[PDB]
């Protein structure tokens, strides 16, 4: 078990805000690639957060 | 401010430079909002989030 980590606010210019949908995939050289879906929630109100 | 306590219906609200009553200024399609208990500083101006409590 593995982690992957990536400077959002870097990567895409800016920090994304709340309501906002990111989507993506990690494709290996060979076989299926892991989807990676998920919304921000409505209210930031804690530091970390389990986008799930 | 009203979180530490005081009077509903002689509330202030902050144009830049002034104070001023709320209730008489409020426009016709507008709500104002006034928070009353909140331990957790979760309401903020731009972001009034209400929680458990
Ligand atoms: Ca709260």
């Amino acid at each position: 078990l593995a982690g992957v980590l990536v400077n959002v606010s870097a990567a895409f210019g800016k920090h994304v805000g709340t309501r906002e949908r990111v989507s993506g995939y990690l494709q290996p050289e060979f076989g299926a690639p892991a989807v990676i879906e998920f919304t921000t929630p409505a209210a930031f109100t804690s530091d970390v957060i389990e986008l799930q | 401010t009203l979180k530490n306590g005081g009077s509903i219906f002689e509330a202030k609200y902050n144009n830049t430079t002034a104070l001023k009553p709320l209730f008489d200024d409020l426009p016709a399609t507008a709500f104002g909002i006034v928070v009353l208990q909140d331990a957790d500083t979760s309401c903020s101006k731009d972001t009034p989030v209400i929680n458990k409590g």
